[PDB]
């Protein structure tokens, strides 16, 4: 709403982990097939196009920009998960 | 006496080795605790969701 | 032909499962266009369930899809606008010109899943294309029809390397250019796509040199999965067409291999425990499938894939050189002198380097360069380390002449006259190899360093050594 | 042979864990639920039945020699752990030692027999 009306704006999406691991619960509770790690092939396709959202309009839209600053809460420093 | 001050510097030093040793040696092997721990819960995972 | 048309039943999150009557089930890899208040979407067949209904994958999001919703069926896979004038616009997957400047006036739509070529017809012929530039096309000569990519990090100049390459081809080849867009992030996708533009390479009122095929992975997998397959055909359409060995220009294959993996989990298939991808096989094959030789033309896909902080994960990104025929990294200490060719000649290896592929003396000049750098390297080890003066005199034009090479690798481009305001160069790989050799034997020794520095050809190399003889010196 | 001849019986078992690993190859399309690291659900009972079959009877002995292939050298593996108690001598072939040139590789601490005593 900031970004498209001229503002900046600035998220900051904390401990997307757990969502990730809520939408992988939502997902195994709804008969969808599990991908790696027991989460749902979507869940890049869900942080993709929550993270596309915020982005750096041209001067047309006003110059609005959205700024996106999530945190994964890995375990371990193994960021060499799927999810990570 | 210059020989034993030589002697004890130097053991110092190979300490001080042994303990980088130990130090990097530690660090790998957490970083490979902390992979086969978590490798535990993707094992569990995937029984849980195979067999339930 | 009969109105084929189906009513959904079913939509597993990107997955929508659509009923048909008896005969009119679509095959799998088959586009069902849905009319939507949003745009046009489409989905492909994947799985057939039965009793007259088909699984499918949608190529955008399914927002406000509804049973029973009327689902049209194309007839075959998905079409897609293919011809010169898809050049120099931004074109999704579904083929929708999505760079707003009106609908794409092609004549004709090549289905992205074509029959692939035959084990007879697979050529096995290595020769080389001429780039037009010396590094590349002399260090690491790229295979044509073969597999070829750029390993380059951030701020080395690897989009401006694609600009040149593209640029080069399309001036000495003659043939046009494809980039893909799977799994880009639209940030970088519009950064490149300004570049494009600011280069003036794509002349929107004029002639354009790479066909931008362009898919955002905000969008389901299979989006992703198929951008690679739609800029596939726009290649091959290229190719069949008009008599040019176009290039194809991935922009990650890794990118490409875990929408796939998704893909597959989405389907109903699974990967193995502790991380390890082996169901690309089916996906990745038909890929390297549609990118081979044919009689009239050839498509060299360039595999831009981007270093990930030197740890390749999945298996297809891990250990790239086997899938490779010319590495071209870009790595940032040749930068960091200056060489505007990030192209490192040490690292840079090609596969069809060799006497009966390239040619002998071709063979010879690569070796003994490569050779001189080896030399040049480690005896700059001893210059930065024990001083200039611990060295043989031997050793001294060893490493004169392999300074004068390296510097000799610093080439103008034809896309960066605006960058950095420098005359582009389209050099000759008969003239690359002259001049190679020319500085090699020794007899341009007496050329000054400088003018060596920042010149394509032998002829530039005299030229501006005469200017500097006659405004400095 | 142990009861009907009454002679000494040298059974010699040779990859008793092939029992087991058939066992869970049946049970995965048995429609069983496939136990801890997809062994067999039954493993323990069946194997305790085969086992347990071969004693030291009044009638005669049986001697059987069993060697146990452990999967990845894993001794926590179900099927080799479960030997381990169902089994009076103990032998392991540790690779350790098998690649440090003592190939008998007999490990002399895991390997242990009911027999050790004074």
């Amino acid at each position: 709403w900031f970004r498209d009306n001229g503002k900046h704006a600035l998220i900051v999406y904390d401990d997307l982990s757990k969502q990730a691991v809520a939408y992988r619960q939502l997902s195994l509770l709804l008969r969808r097939p599990p991908g790696r790690e027991a989460y749902p092939g979507d869940v890049f396709y869900l942080h993709s196009r929550l993270l596309e959202r915020a982005a750096k309009l041209s001067e047309k839209e006003g110059s609005g920009s959205l700024t996106a600053l999530p945190v994964i809460e890995t375990q371990g420093g193994d960021v060499s998960a799927y999810i990570p | 006496a210059q020989g034993y001050a030589a002697e004890i510097s130097a053991r110092r030093n190979a300490m001080d080795n042994a303990s980088k040793n130990a130090g990097d040696m530690i660090n790998r092997y957490s970083i490979l605790y902390n992979r086969t721990r978590q490798a535990v819960i993707t094992n569990e995972l995937v029984d849980i969701i195979t067999g339930a | 032909s009969t109105p084929i048309t189906g009513k959904v039943t079913a939509v597993i999150g990107a997955i929508v499962d659509v009923h048909f009557e008896q005969s009119e089930l679509p095959a799998i890899l088959n586009a069902l266009e849905i009319k939507t208040p949003q745009g046009k979407l489409v989905l492909e067949v994947a799985q057939h369930l039965g009793e007259n209904t088909v699984r499918t994958i949608a190529m955008d999001g399914t927002e406000g899809l509804v049973r029973g919703e009327k689902v049209l069926d194309t007839g075959g896979p998905i079409s897609v606008p293919v011809g010169r004038e898809t050049l120099g616009r931004i074109i999704n997957v579904i083929g929708e010109p999505i760079d707003e400047r009106g609908p794409i006036k092609s004549k004709l739509r090549k289905p992205i899943h074509a029959d692939p070529p035959s084990f007879a017809e697979q050529s096995t012929s290595a020769e080389i294309l001429e780039t037009g530039i010396k590094v590349v096309d002399l260090l690491a000569p790229y295979a044509r029809g073969g597999k070829i990519g750029l390993f380059g990090g951030a701020g080395v100049g690897k989009t401006v390397f694609i600009q040149e390459l593209i640029n080069n081809i399309a001036k000495a080849h003659g043939g046009f250019s494809v980039f893909t867009g799977v799994g880009e992030r639209t940030r970088e996708g519009n950064d490149l796509y300004r570049e494009m533009k600011e280069t003036g390479v794509i002349n929107l009122e004029g002639e354009s040199k790479v066909a931008l095929v362009f898919g955002q992975m905000n969008e389901p997998p299979g989006a992703r999965a198929r951008v690679a397959l739609t800029g596939l055909t726009i290649a091959e359409y290229f190719r069949d067409e008009e008599g040019q060995d176009v290039l194809l220009f991935i922009d990650n294959i890794f990118r490409f291999t875990q929408a796939g993996s998704e893909v597959s989990a989405l389907l109903g298939r699974i990967p193995s425990a502790v991380g390890y991808q082996p169901t690309l096989a089916t996906d990745m094959g038909l890929l390297q499938e549609r990118i081979t030789t044919t009689k009239k033309g050839s498509v060299t896909s360039v595999q831009a894939v981007y270093v990930p902080a030197d740890d390749l994960t999945d298996p297809a990104p891990a250990t790239t050189f086997a899938h490779l025929d010319a590495t071209t990294v870009l790595s940032r200490g040749i930068s960091e002198l200056g060489i505007y060719p990030a192209v490192d000649p040490l690292d840079s290896k090609s596969r069809l380097l060799d006497a009966a592929v390239v040619g002998q003396e071709h063979y010879d000049v690569a070796s003994k360069v490569q050779e001189t750098l080896q030399t040049y390297k480690s005896l700059q080890d001893i210059i930065a380390i024990l001083g200039m003066d611990e060295l043989s005199e031997q050793d001294k034009l060893t490493v004169e002449r392999a300074r004068k090479i390296q510097r000799f690798l610093s080439q103008p481009f034809a896309v960066a006259e605006v960058f950095t305001g420098i005359p582009g160069k389209l050099v000759r790989l008969k003239d690359t190899v002259a001049s190679f050799k020319a500085v090699l034997e020794g007899k341009y020794d007496n050329i000054p360093e400088h003018a060596f520095y920042m010149v394509g050809g032998i002829e530039d190399v005299v030229a501006k050594a005469e200017k500097l003889a006659a405004e400095a010196n």
